[PDB]
């Protein structure tokens, strides 16, 4: 199944401050109307310039992913799991489950050798891209009104974290206890609209069409 | 590739002597040195030996007790003392190594000094 | 370990070959088994170690092999000496055999 | 740990406050390789590997890039091109004991020199003749090993050294370990040279 990615996907470039400007600027985002995959299972998928994920659990099934290139211990990999109160992100050469999964039990890896890297701190959607040895993530939480679909709203996605981990990820997988849509970023252009309160109330696709040239 | 031994010694019954062999020409600390001795007109008998490297020693029992063996690298010199003794401790005492290159030994004492006289 | 060294002496022209021979009171390994030649008032040297090998200098004239030997193909004068075996077995109980 | 297997530490995304290494009296020793003692707070690295061993004085010199011996051989090794800095005290009052503190080893024998940085930690009898030792010790069969008597009584060359090594090792990575960055107080309502972080 697939679905329209509406005006979702747009994150804060940067962390900066602009008050009432449109802003043009090119960066990795999801075009506005594109086609992009609904799942309701956990297959891995490819990893390409970055990542727009999505999901809509009330439960709060799907809780971590699996970020990396084998994942079968020959390289560096990252996991994040969000389980309770404490969400753990580690970078090693994990030797995962060829089917990784949570109980409501933790069955993702049977090993995790040479770790470089640790840390600890409704519609749920985030941003993954891997700029110049960053991982940077993105992320918003907003309510959702809709049983099965991604709702015809926009809201920009803030920054979380940006992990100094020097990781290469060519396939991910999520993790999960639902339904999630997956996307890919582009290098597109946008237009973003600040209000007087730094935050981005809307935008132009530049490429959608000839009126948003 | 040579073990040279010290002088003769001449010692009162009850006193002690020591007795020294330097290494040439080969890996001495590598390498290990045994100490025998021998009466005029008897069988050669064993008295004790030490790994040069590691500094560890084993002795005949019939000395044990009264005979230390050491070593000290930097002179590359293998050291003998016999303590309490006896008029029957007189002998010829010789020394003897394996030769070694690094660490790759002989399967015997192939270098053998020239054997010194002790008097009690 | 004690060793015995037989024949108490060995008289033998030269020429002609020697047998000689040294036994353990218990097994042993042969590869801590060495035979040495001393020449009266000198130093001994060795001529075969573990049991079956010659030392580096040692004529084809000598040849090695609880009970082990010592064998002379041949005899010039100056193969006339006492000669001994000695074990090395484990760090201590070493030993020489009475001499030939 | 012993010379013969030392313990490395590795550190990552953190900040180093190098100053304190550096400014203190503690050390005897302070050789650094590559870079400047006073400098290293401005150094930015992937990885710190803090190598953390006790030997004996006299081998103190052994620790450092184009050396060799006993230790530099056969326990640990620098490369030749080895950045970072060789930080050592004497820990005579700490490690040795009235009767000998022989917990400590090193290795005397081995089959060949060590690769920098390489952790050779068996115990196989050492052959030095071409007679299998087959786990007996005897002539030409030597334990590869051996302990110091490190004793409150010895001469400084004997007496145990706590040595730390600090490589520094630069990966295609985004440097994660730095020292403490300088601040001052904050001036308003004048004209200043500034600078807020970038
Ligand atoms: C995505 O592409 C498929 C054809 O592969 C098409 O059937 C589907 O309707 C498209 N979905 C969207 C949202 O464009
Ligand atoms: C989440 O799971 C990890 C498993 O490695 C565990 O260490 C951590 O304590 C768990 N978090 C909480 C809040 O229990
Ligand atoms: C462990 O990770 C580091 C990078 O932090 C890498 O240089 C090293 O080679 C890895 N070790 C192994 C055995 O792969
Ligand atoms: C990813 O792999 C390429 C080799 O294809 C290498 O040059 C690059 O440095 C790697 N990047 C990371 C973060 O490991
Ligand atoms: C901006 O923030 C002020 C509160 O300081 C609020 O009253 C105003 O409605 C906000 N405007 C927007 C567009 O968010």
């Amino acid at each position: 199944a697939y679905t329209n990615s509406f005006t979702r996907g747009v994150y804060y470039p940067d962390k900066v401050f602009r008050s009432s400007v449109l802003h043009s600027t090119q960066d990795l985002f999801l075009p506005f109307f594109s086609n992009v995959t609904w799942f309701h299972d956990n297959p891995v998928l490819p990893f390409n310039d970055g990542v727009y994920f999505a999901s809509t659990e009330k439960s709060n099934i799907i809780r971590g992913w699996i970020f990396g290139t084998t994942l079968d211990s020959k390289t560096q990999s990252l996991l994040i799991v969000n389980n309770a109160t404490n969400v753990v992100i580690k970078v090693c050469e994990f030797q995962f489950c060829n089917d990784p999964f949570l109980g409501v039990e933790f069955r993702v890896y049977s090993s995790a050798n040479n770790c470089t890297f640790e840390y600890v701190s409704n519609l749920r959607e985030f941003v993954f891209k891997n700029i110049d040895g960053y991982f940077k993530i993105y992320s918003k939480h907003t309510p959702i009104n809709l049983v099965r679909d991604l709702p015809q709203g926009f809201s920009a996605l803030e920054p979380l974290v940006d992990l100094p981990i020097g990781i290469n990820i060519t396939r991910f997988q999520t993790l999960l206890a639902a339904a999630y849509y997956v996307g890919y970023l582009q290098p597109r252009t946008f237009l973003l609209k600040y209000n007087e309160n730094g935050t981005i109330t809307d935008a132009v696709d530049c490429a959608l069409d000839p009126l948003s040239e | 590739v040579q073990l040279v031994q010290s002088g003769p010694e001449v010692k009162k019954p009850g006193t002690s002597v020591r007795v020294s062999c330097k290494a040439s020409g080969f890996t001495f600390t590598s390498s290990a040195v045994q100490w025998v001795r021998q009466a005029r007109g008897q069988r050669l008998e064993w008295v004790g030996w030490i790994v040069v490297g590691s500094g560890n020693t084993n002795y005949a029992q019939k000395f044990h007790e009264r005979v230390t063996i050491t070593r000290d690298m930097s002179t590359s010199t293998a050291y003998m003392e016999l303590s309490s003794l006896r008029s029957e401790d007189t002998a010829v005492y010789y020394c003897a190594s394996p030769y070694c290159s690094g660490g790759s030994c002989s399967d015997g004492f192939d270098i053998w000094g020239q054997g010194t006289m002790v008097t009690v | 370990i004690v060793l015995t060294q037989t024949p108490g002496t060995l008289s033998l022209s030269p020429g002609e070959r020697a047998t000689l021979s040294c036994r353990a009171s218990q097994s042993v390994s042969s590869s801590y088994l060495a035979w040495y030649q001393q020449k009266p008032g000198q130093a001994p040297r060795l001529l075969i170690y573990g049991a079956s090998s010659r030392a580096t200098g040692i004529p084809d004239r000598f040849s090695g092999s609880t009970d082990f030997t010592l064998t002379i193909s041949r005899l010039e004068p100056e193969d006339f000496a006492v000669y001994y075996c000695q074990q090395y077995v484990g760090l201590t109980g070493w030993t020489f055999g009475q001499g030939t | 740990a012993s010379v013969y297997a030392w313990n490395r530490k590795r550190i990552s995304n953190c900040v180093a406050d190098y100053s304190v290494l550096y400014n203190s009296a503690s050390f005897s020793t302070f050789k650094c390789y590559g870079v400047s003692p006073t400098k290293l707070n401005d150094l930015c690295f992937t990885n710190v590997y803090a190598d953390s061993f006790v030997i004996r004085g006299d081998e103190v010199r052994q620790i450092a890039p184009g050396q060799t011996g006993k230790i530099a051989d056969y326990n640990y090794k620098l490369p030749d091109d080895f950045t970072g800095c060789v930080i050592a005290w004497n820990s005579n009052n700490l490690d040795s004991k009235v009767g000998g503190n022989y917990n400590y080893l090193y290795r005397l024998f081995r089959k060949s020199n060590l690769k920098p940085f390489e952790r050779d930690i068996s115990t196989e009898i050492y052959q030095a003749g071409s007679t299998p030792c087959n786990g007996v010790e005897g002539f030409n069969c030597y334990f590869p090993l051996q302990s110091y008597g490190f004793q409150p009584t010895n001469g400084v060359g004997y007496q145990p050294y706590r040595v730390v090594v600090l490589s520094f090792e630069l990966l295609h990575a985004p440097a994660t370990v730095c020292g403490p960055k300088k601040s001052t107080n904050l001036v308003k309502n004048k004209c200043v040279n500034f600078n807020f972080n970038g």
